[PDB]
């Protein structure tokens, strides 16, 4: 019935949409090679959400691959599980961008959005019925967000009753891969804030934070970023592929974590997260998954809640469990932390039960939180931007193609008051 | 010629002074910044914590009854 | 002798540099450790928020 | 994704010659122009189509030409070990020389060979279909580099306009310096330079004395020793259209990165670890030790201390195996370090690109192999110092009217001798104006 789309874009869009197809792929039990393995009818029943067979047991991705250089659809190819993605599917980039949202967004834009638009629709009508669009892209990056935001707004015109899943990962001070950074990322959210339906914010610092304490992982890197990030994607569409004792799905997650519709900025998080050499030496059940993803550092964004208050909060959990258990641990949590809670949206937490634990574990929770606190990543983005555009510093390579400064100011203003709507929930 | 190439050896570290010197000084207002954020910060919790304090005084007083 | 009247200077003039710049860095270590306290200062405030929110609804749940 | 190489002058025909040898050795190639047949290594086949061509039956041929009016140079490389590598017709030599005449090599004689040097050019890009941009090689203080130099570029941005060039300009040390009415030549070479380039890297020679000199120990170094070093920098600018990375950095960010103002494009270059064969294998060599030997203020190909200005723009490329979170740990210290500080509408200031070609090494050589190699290039405030200092001793010579008369001669006039004083003026200017 229910049918989901992936669309994926930019370094960070490729390679961590290879890892999550990647992860399904295993999860739900097929081979690199393209065929169906695995033993339990429960890993066949719902194959239909994220695969569509062609001839005799050899399934195909629901995905579209797009960027404007071959550097990294090469090398997608190149790695494993990468002989699934149908070759239509690579919407074939010859130039490049080069860090630049007039590039991706009103120059490329021109020639490649019309064939990866009448992809996508040809995706999206070869099955029966749309549940929506699962979009992962950058904000300062400049294929993912420029033209990742110009597909999204050219997909909500196109599908306006489709929902729009956006994963994000958002530039943070401590790690400064580019300097376009802030033009990125303002331009970006300038348009995430009208058009795309609900965004995954997230980072890296986060993400290297956690594989430093939580995983202990001596040299993390991409490739293992790519895997925790991944995680949190297979396991938010468990009530979608699975059965349980309360299902939702992203409607019912929407319409449970959205009290009004400028409020779409949500954080991630994913428990239990263990390191191998701990793996044998703790207890895994309801109590301590629960302050696992309660606690504070585990967030997967640079955005502490401790200095704001949750809006909003919901829990995934999947393996076989006493809902019981599971509502009073919501509860608890919630006089525990009421100080957190915006008073006046009582029982400001939702939960969700699916009945199959991810392949390799016994139990799972992915945690989605609307707070008020997600305003900070914003702040420390508009003191950049402003910093710069005070001085109109690298300006000429965007005001030279066809922008001028009204929607500079627009997006700046943008991030003004979406934050000051913030504080004046808080 | 020896004078004159010691005469430019301090200048050049003259003006590495001043530049550790300036550069020290707006990493100065930068930790200037971050403590007038962080007396605010705090203000707040303790502005919750003696709010709670109140909280309990009432609940007391409705209790004895 | 004009050269070497203008060493003395430059070494005059980067001696007082340096100066400033020693109470410059002694007065940044001063504000470091002040951070590091207010830091821990905030900590414990946040405990305290957290056990008297518990004992406020401890206390309420009765009435 | 091809790029292609024009070489004018003296020292750019020569870093040519010791960057062909490195291009050819990092890539296989043997020196006759065809892969072997039974040795493997690597793969790239499309990993040499970038410098090189491949004529159908296994013979690539390189994408670039060389030029020069004294034809000795050219038909020493003709005569040389590679007489099979270049093409027979790539390799342009005029008859009689410009001899430190920017006058003569831009107006007399100029004017009869760029005619076929551009034509080549146009006969040569038709080959390609991905081309990217230009680099050039030239010193400024000479008449084939400068005027000839001068010339290529006016008829190549008007040709083909839009793509980028990316020049390595050797102006001349401040006080060491062979040819004597250079600083004339240099500030006509500039007022060409300022308004036709994209991106000039500028490369200077007591700067790289004192390199080769301090790290790699060599006491009586030479342009040999020079151009190797030089060709090392313009491999690890270049590696990423070549080598896929964990970040692979192409020549357009380098512009739409490093280049805040469409004026202020000039960088300093460096490169860790410039290191022996002796030091190496005792010195634990991993990337905050390379970054901070990258980064501090003796270790710039261009002799300028970068303690008076600030930072513009940093791009720091990667070869071999480098992780990003302790190259993140290492620009964070480089940040909090207190020598140099960044200017301050610019709170990011750095990209890092990597690549997982580990450095090559030429036999022969004193760089010896190590793991990871870092280069930098920075475009900063403190080159008004450079600037400045050849104003002054440009505005010397001017004031008695010395050497002017071998410029009336051939076509020059004290109309745009006055102009290219105020165009360096200007220039200045406009750092101190930016720097505030
Ligand atoms: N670093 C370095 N500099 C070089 C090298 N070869 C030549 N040069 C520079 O080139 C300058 C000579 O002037 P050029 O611009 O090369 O003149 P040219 O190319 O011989 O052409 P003409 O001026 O007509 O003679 C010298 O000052 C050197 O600094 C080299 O191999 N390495
Ligand atoms: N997590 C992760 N982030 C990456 C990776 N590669 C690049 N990035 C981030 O992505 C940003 C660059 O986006 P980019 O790929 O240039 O966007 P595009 O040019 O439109 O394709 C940088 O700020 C990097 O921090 C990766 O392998 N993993
Ligand atoms: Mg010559």
């Amino acid at each position: 019935m229910r049918e989901i789309v992936h669309i994926q874009g930019g370094q960070c869009g490729n390679q961590i949409g290879a890892k999550f197809w990647e992860v399904v792929s295993d999860e739900h039990g097929i081979d690199p090679t393209g065929t169906y393995h695995g033993d339990s009818d429960l890993q066949l029943e719902r194959i239909n959400v994220y695969f569509n067979e062609a001839t005799g047991g050899r399934y195909v991705p629901r995905a579209i691959l797009m960027d404007l250089e071959p550097g990294t659809m090469d090398s997608v190819r190149s790695g494993p599980y990468g002989q699934i993605f149908r070759p239509d599917n690579f919407v074939f980039g010859q130039t490049g961008a080069g860090n630049n949202w007039a590039k991706g967004h009103y120059t490329e834009g021109a020639e490649l959005i019309d064939s990866v638009l009448d992809v996508v629709r040809k995706e999206a009508e070869s099955c029966d019925c749309l549940q929506g669009f699962q979009v992962c892209h950058s904000l300062g990056g400049g294929t993912g967000s420029g033209m990742g935001t110009l597909l999204i707004s050219k997909i909500r015109e196109e599908y306006p009753d489709r929902m729009m899943l956006t994963f994000s990962v958002v530039p943070s001070p401590k790690v400064s891969d580019t300097v376009v950074e802030p033009y990125n990322a303002t331009l970006s959210v300038h348009q995430l804030v009208e058009n795309a339906d609900e965004c995954m914010v997230l980072d890296n610092e986060a993400l290297y934070d956690i594989c430093f304490r939580t995983l202990k992982l001596t040299t993390p890197t991409f490739g293992d970023l790519n895997h925790l990030i991944s995680a949190v994607m297979s396991g938010i569409t468990c009530c979608l592929r699975f059965p349980g004792q309360l299902n939702a799905d992203l409607r019912k997650l929407a319409v449970n974590l959205i009290p009004f519709p400028r409020l779409h900025f949500f954080m991630v998080g994913f428990t239990p997260l263990t390191s191998r050499g701990s793996q044998q030496y703790r207890a895994l059940t309801v109590p301590e998954l629960t302050q696992q993803m309660w606690d504070a550092k585990n967030m997967m964004c640079a955005a502490d809640p401790r200095h704001g208050r949750y809006l909003t909060a919901s829990a995934l959990f999947r393996g076989r469990m006493s809902t019981k258990e599971v509502d009073e641990q919501m509860l608890n949590v919630q006089n525990k932390n009421s100080s957190y809670f915006v008073e006046w949206i009582p029982n400001n937490v939702k939960s969700s039960v699916c009945d199959i634990p991810p392949k390799g574990l016994k139990m799972s929770a992915t945690f989605i939180g609307n707070s008020t606190a997600i305003q900070e990543m914003f702040k420390r983005v508009s003191e950049q931007f402003t910093a710069m555009f005070r001085r109109k510093a690298f300006l000429h390579w965007y005001t030279g193609e066809g922008m001028d400064e009204m929607e500079f100011t627009e997006a700046e203003s943008n991030m003004n008051d979406l934050v000051s709507e913030y504080q004046q929930y808080q | 010629v020896g004078r004159k190439e010691e005469l430019e050896a301090e200048v050049v570290e003259t003006q590495a002074a001043q530049i550790q010197l300036d550069k020290a000084a707006e990493d100065f207002r930068k930790l200037h910044v971050e403590r007038q954020d962080l007396i605010r910060q705090w203000e707040e919790a303790v502005e919750a914590m003696r709010h709670r304090d109140a909280a309990i005084a009432a609940a007391s007083e409705q209790f004895a009854m | 002798a004009l050269v070497s009247a203008q060493l003395e200077a430059q070494k005059r003039e980067t001696r007082a540099a340096l100066e400033t710049l020693a109470e410059a860095e002694a007065e940044m270590e001063n504000v470091h450790f002040e951070k590091k306290q207010l830091v821990a200062q905030w900590k414990s405030s946040l405990l305290a928020i957290q056990k008297r929110d518990e004992a406020l609804s401890a206390i309420q749940d009765g009435m | 994704r091809e790029v292609i190489s024009i070489h004018i002058g003296q020292a750019g025909i020569q870093v040519g010659n010791a960057c062909w040898e490195l291009y050819c050795l990092e890539h296989g190639i043997q020196p006759d122009g065809q892969m072997p047949s039974d040795k493997t290594i690597g793969g790239g086949d499309d990993a040499f189509n970038t410098f090189f061509s491949e004529t159908g039956a296994g013979k690539h041929v390189p994408r670039c030409i060389f030029l020069d009016l004294e034809p000795t140079v050219v038909d020493e490389v003709r005569t040389g070990t590679y007489r099979q590598l270049f093409h027979p017709e790539q390799l342009i030599s005029g008859k009689e020389d410009a001899a430190n005449n920017f006058a003569r090599g831009h107006y007399t004689i100029g004017k009869e060979i760029v005619d076929l040097a551009l034509d080549r050019i146009r006969k040569l890009a038709d080959n390609c279909t991905g081309l990217q941009g230009f680099l050039v090689f030239n010193a400024v203080g000479g008449g084939t580099g400068s005027g000839l130099g001068s010339l290529l570029l006016e008829r190549l941005s008007v040709d083909y306009g839009k793509k980028s060039k990316l020049g390595f300009t050797v102006y001349p040390s401040p006080q060491v310096s062979t040819a004597v009415v250079e600083p004339y030549n240099s500030v006509l070479s500039t007022h060409s330079l300022l308004e036709h380039t994209d991106v000039a890297v500028m490369l200077d020679n007591e700067a790289i004395y004192d390199i080769c000199r301090r790290s790699l120990d060599i006491e009586r170094p030479t342009y040999t020793n020079l151009n190797r070093l030089i060709a090392q920098v313009i491999s690890s600018l270049t590696a990423s259209l070549r080598f896929d990375g964990a970040l692979n950095v192409d020549i357009t960010e380098f512009q739409t990165n490093l280049v805040p103002y469409p004026r202020i494009h000039f960088m300093l270059s460096s490169y860790a670890p410039i290191i022996s064969a002796e030091k190496a294998y005792h010195e634990q060599l991993s990337v905050a030790e390379i970054t901070n030997a990258a980064f501090e203020p003796a270790s710039m190909m261009v002799k300028c201390d970068p303690r008076h200005g600030k930072y513009m723009a940093c791009c720091l490329m990667y070869r071999g195996d480098v992780v990003p979170k302790d190259v993140n740990a290492s620009v964070a210290t480089i940040k909090t370090k207190r020598t140099i500080q960044f200017v301050d509408w610019c709170p990011t200031g750095f990209k890092c690109g990597i690549n997982y070609q580990p450095p090559t090494v030429v036999p022969g050589g004193d760089l010896a192999k190590v793991q990871r190699a870092v280069c930098m290039i920075s475009n900063s405030t403190a080159i008004g110092e450079i600037f400045s200092r050849l104003d002054h001793k440009f505005d010397l010579m001017y004031a008695k009217r010395a050497f002017v008369h071998w410029y009336v001669g051939e076509g020059m006039e004290e109309g745009e001798f006055s102009e290219a004083r105020e165009d360096l003026a200007a220039l200045e200017k406009d750092f101190e104006e930016v720097g505030a």
